């Protein structure tokens, strides 16, 4: 859709009014680029907050995942925009998604040492004992990198 | 003043002799086809540093002379050893002497003497660099390199030698080129064109720290921080300065050939104006040496002296100026391990900066009566060469003139120096120029039990020279520069001779061998700077006539007793006796 | 005279061919974008040799040129082989005349050529390469190496190759950068601080035959002396000199462009006037050429001609100089395998001074009259190309513009030059430059059989190589002076065809695996010199116009017939022709 | 045997012993230096002596009762450095006041080994007069016969 690209690139730039005309013009909530990412993708990866809102509320599926199996809760937990992984986490976003890789957003935010928003998902149900495809949970990455303010939150 | 190109290059954990014979001789060998050369001498140190001055005729063109001398060099480039090249060689024009002195200082005390001399190499120097007409920029410190100080006792309980650390160290710490999805030339219908990254270089100790180096057969993982500590620190610890006796750190600025001396300084300043504003809190810029109002000291120890004992040298002079003349000098900024000869552990200089000339009434107080009272006042220090001054004898040279060896060339210069001293209504202050013998710890590996056991001999001689001398591995970028990554044992194992059993090698069947199983070590007397003067072997020899003598009798006498030396010493006259 | 700009790079043990294709084309294609650049001419001869000479208008400031050049080369450093780069690439800007020929004799007959080249190389040429005005200087002789001559049954009898041999030189003949003990970063309060010794170059031959190779099972040592015969010997054979018939050495010295003949002539007695106070006893100077006074004489022999036919010939030249012109001529410099046109076994050089002319009165007693008796004595000597000159034609280029190949553009020179057989009235006697093919040795290695044997490529190729063609290693101290390490059969299994299947290589399974298992050969003809002009191939035909008639007349009349060769032979003019 | 660092007097002789003054090293033991000085490495002014070759220096020193098998940080001893370096006569002056013939530094060598390896072959006499082990061994197990063996001096195996 020629809409849902001008929506792509204006939620990868964080153009909030731009945005909302292209919603109220019926352009495609769901659109996606050849990466597989969608709105909610990109507002999620580039911390734009307000844009995460707006397309959710216009019904954006809130569990969209590229080719790669990566959800915007994905990319908001690896790059520590705490507030929108509490937005995605409220519209019901899947606190457990997988990639292809087996890589959960807990994953992502212990290897970053992300505590607030570990916190965030282990208080909506995300499951501390997940392994990736190597076999390796939020708990051997917290041995592994050394941290030990997350090696104690994980217990 | 003839136009003189210097040549630099450094081999890190290398002796005198291992850098004269893989280096210097090398480059010197190949310097012909230069054009209006006069002279050529050169320095090779254990420090692991060349020093290779090439003296050109009056009216030749700096320009012509470097250009030449630079692309001879290049030709020569690959006769030289990886580590040489690794470090990057200098060719320079420029004077002796510093234009100025840029100082920075920490009033916070947020920042140690290291972080201000990563600080000024990081985001100051290279600046300073390509600035109009500066051709020489020394760093009064060492800027930051990722430092793996490995423990022998650690890497022994895993069964690991430092060529496990330097192999995979170059394994993880990585730029590689990936490609692309979808580029060219590419199937029709493709849509996708992404690039590929795989690993980049490591940005912190952390990523450092876990470096795998091996897995056990129970499962549990060998990390890089298991067997050494990561930290950042210098490149090297030679060289650390002090303003005013607080830590500091600086720039030296050399005046480039046929440069304009004022309007180049105001450039520095103006790019230091530059800088200013994103300096972290606490830094600030002093200027403690600007070329009356200035005159330095300089401090030389004789070869085997420490840091320790240069620093207690340095510190009397510094609480010379600013107790008993503090009405007369505004600053000292004072440097350890770099003299204005050039390098050394047992050298030092102290850039002293007056106040106001107005300030300063009468005779008694400006820079030729001030330096005359300092010199008087640091003349009786003990074992050490302590002068002061602002901005007449003869300088000559002892030749190897048929590959007699450093040991045969030190007994004939003795002799030249002791019928000298027999002549005190001629020449006084008959001295050499450069350093005397030190002891040195000579070590033999044992070829026949190094092959009964397995144990290769360049794991043995990269095990003993990364550890005791340190190895630079690869580069990695902090904080968006590229640095580099050395390899080094920690402090505590490599201080005694003892500590050499401390380190053990792999052989080809796994079993962990000490050093001790196939070496053997002796005290010995080796230089530990050795000197050359066109191409052959020299010894530099400086004096001065006696009172009231002109030194043309004084160097006619100096050339009668060199005739008298054995078969194969030869001689020349250099510098301004030329 | 045009100033002209000359690369020159070695590559031993490889034939013309091998040299053109990962030298000399590598270095063409880059030699682009130099300023005022007319033509350029290039020689790859089975010397293992490339030289490649680039001619500049008329007023080109040659210190600029060599500049541009040097700059593309560097483009092309990095593709060159190893084995290339160590040698030491050069470039220099001289004339291709002698200024003078300095002769070194020993009086006493204390030293063999070899050791009077070996002096000169060490003490005395590289000063003279240093002085201003001097752009090239050849030496008439070689440097001394440390030379390992192996012998294949006893490496064979011990399970060896010569790749075992160049590890050991490697891992035994090596200089160690070891480190310190107490270095810095040290703990805090040390005071004991030395340099680590370990391994050093060896000096002599003693210690080269010492090298560990391998311990037997049984316990005993198999030593480099137990598989080789070790001396001291020059870098290459190839170049060997006599002065009035005894054993002599000398520096052939070129001017560089624009010098003064006179004052660098001058320089070059002042520098040679410092060295003679050390020589051994014996050795002295002597001046056989100086630039009437003198002359030279070429001698040129057919390709395959080895050095033995070639003395003999410069044995007919003196013979006739000391016997028959002996109240006219003084001294004869003669110099076998190196020539007017570069170097080569087939290739000589006789230079002849004169007495005064006071005591030569008379005209046909006179230079011209001397060299006019000369070469026609010198007429009838067969298979030479003897004539005496003292220092109308054309220069002509015979380019392959469409990849024929070299066989191709032979045939294309042969009916060119049957065709200016036929115009004696315009052309006389039309002759190639270079050299003619000749048989050479085509081996060709199965991949199949290495490949089913374990036996590896590089194990291969570089037992054939060394063995055969010798291999530079690493260096080594000599009386205080870095010189090479060459690795080589002795000459006693390098000599028949047969001596390949001597030379044994060990598989991967452990078993020694004999050259004749994996190989098989055939003769074949293959140039021993290939010219290129501006890029491309070509051969040089040069000629004189007939009496009478102007070369522009000559000139177009090779035009014509060089249009009517096959397609894609071009030509163009050079030289005296351009 | 192994001899502690020294001041300031000691240090004077010990750059003497070094250099070779013979005039002051007389005036600094009249007026009560240590004749057993020693120096980060551990050698003493006889240590120094020997190795630089001033015979009259390890006369003196000597006569004031050096330490003749004083002991450097590694186990080397005077006449370890004077057999060493081809220094007849101070090999000679060592022996004749008692110095240990067969002393073993840390590696096992002995001066015996030590001229074998230089070829000092007027050394290797004199210390096998003064009654050398000939068949001593260092760490590795080599003989003196060994050391000629490997170095091809047949001259040596002879005296062996």
């Amino acid at each position: 859709s020629d809409l849902g690209k001008k929506l792509l690139e204006a939620a990868r730039a964080g153009r909030d009014d731009e945005v909302r005309i292209l919603m109220a013009n019926g352009a495609d909530v769901n659109a996606a680029d050849v990466v597989g990412w969608t709105p909610l993708h990109l507002a999620a990866y580039w911390g734009h907050l307000e844009i995460v809102e707006v397309l959710l509320k216009n019904g954006a599926d809130v569990n969209a995942y590229d080719t790669l199996g990566s959800t915007p809760l994905h990319l908001a937990a690896h790059f520590g925009h705490l507030e929108i992984v509490e937005v995605l986490l409220k519209n019901g976003a899947d606190v457990n998604a997988k990639d292809d890789n087996g890589i959960t957003p807990l994953h992502l935010a212990a290897n970053r040492g992300h505590l607030e928003i570990v916190e965030v998902l282990l208080k909506y149900g995300a499951d501390v004992n997940a392994q990736d495809k190597f076999g390796k949970t939020a708990f051997d990455i917290s041995i592994n990198n050394g941290n030990e303010d997350l090696a104690e939150i994980l217990q | 003043a003839p136009p003189a190109v210097t040549i630099s290059a450094s081999y890190p954990g290398a002796d005198a002799k291992t850098v004269q014979d893989t280096v210097t001789q090398v480059i010197e060998q190949n310097m012909n086809g230069i054009d209006n050369l006069m002279y050529m001498s050169s320095n090779s140190d254990s420090t692991g540093t060349v020093q290779i001055t090439l003296t050109f005729e009056s009216g030749t063109d700096a320009d012509i002379a470097q250009v030449q001398v630079q692309n001879k060099l290049q030709l020569a480039m690959p006769l030289l050893p990886q580590e040489v090249q690794q470090q990057g060689v200098s060719v320079e024009k420029s004077s002796s002497s510093f234009l100025m002195v840029v100082g920075v200082i920490n009033t916070d005390g947020t920042m140690t003497q290291e972080d201000i001399s990563d600080y000024v190499a990081a985001n100051m120097k290279d600046a300073i660099s390509r600035t109009s007409g500066v051709g020489d920029v020394q760093l009064f410190g060492s800027q930051y390199a990722m430092r793996i100080w490995m423990n022998p006792n650690e890497l022994n309980k895993f069964q690991l030698t430092p060529v496990d650390v330097i192999t995979a160290i170059k394994a993880q710490n990585a730029q590689v080129a990936a490609g692309q999805l979808g580029g060219t030339p590419p199937v029709k219908g493709q849509q996708l064109n992404a690039s590929i990254i795989a690993q980049t270089r490591l940005t912190s100790t952390e990523e450092f720290g876990k470096i795998l180096l091996k897995v056990n057969q129970d499962g549990s993982r060998v990390l890089l921080r298991d067997v050494a500590k990561i930290e950042l620190g210098g490149e090297n610890y030679d060289i650390i300065a002090e303003f005013n006796g607080q830590p500091a750190s600086g720039l030296g600025i050399k005046l480039a050939t046929g440069a304009n001396a004022l309007d180049t300084a105001a450039a520095i300043r103006a790019e230091l104006a530059k800088m200013e504003p994103f300096f972290p809190s606490g830094l600030k810029i002093v200027y403690p040496y600007d070329t009356q109002g200035v005159f330095m000291t300089m401090v030389q120890l004789p070869a085997g002296a420490t840091q320790e004992r240069t620093q207690k040298v340095l510190n009397e002079v510094t609480h010379y100026y600013l107790t008993k003349e503090k009405n007369n000098v505004e600053s000292v900024f004072a440097v350890n391990g770099f003299g204005f000869a050039g390098r050394g552990q047992n050298t030092g200089i102290a850039f002293v900066s007056l106040k106001d000339w107005a300030d300063r009434p009468g005779e008694e107080n400006k820079v030729e009566a001030i330096t005359m009272r300092a010199t008087r006042a640091f003349s009786q220090i003990k074992d050490a060469m302590v002068f002061a001054f602002n901005l007449t004898g003869f300088d000559f040279e002892l030749i190897d003139q048929a590959g007699l060896g450093h040991e045969k060339l030190t007994q004939a210069r003795n002799q030249l120096l002791a019928e000298a001293a027999k002549h005190p209504d001629m020449l006084t202050s008959v001295r050499p120029n450069g350093l005397e013998d030190t002891p040195q710890f000579k070590i033999d590996i044992d070829q026949e039990k190094a092959q009964a056991l397995g144990v290769s001999i360049n794991d043995i001689n990269t095990t003993l020279g990364a550890a005791w001398g340190g190895s630079y591995v690869n580069d990695f970028i902090d904080r968006g520069r590229v640095k580099k990554v050395y390899v080094m044992s920690e402090a505590k194992y490599r201080m005694l001779p003892d500590d050499i059993g401390d380190w053990y090698v792999r052989a080809a069947d796994g079993q962990m061998v000490p050093f001790s199983a196939f070496s053997s070590s002796r005290w010995e007397y080796g230089s530990p700077r050795l000197e050359r003067y066109n191409g052959l072997p020299s010894m530099e020899i400086l004096g001065q006539a006696a009172p009231g003598k002109s030194t043309g009798e004084a160097m006619e006498l100096m050339e009668q007793l060199a005739s008298k030396l054995p078969t194969g010493v030869g001689y020349d006259w250099t510098g301004m006796s030329y």
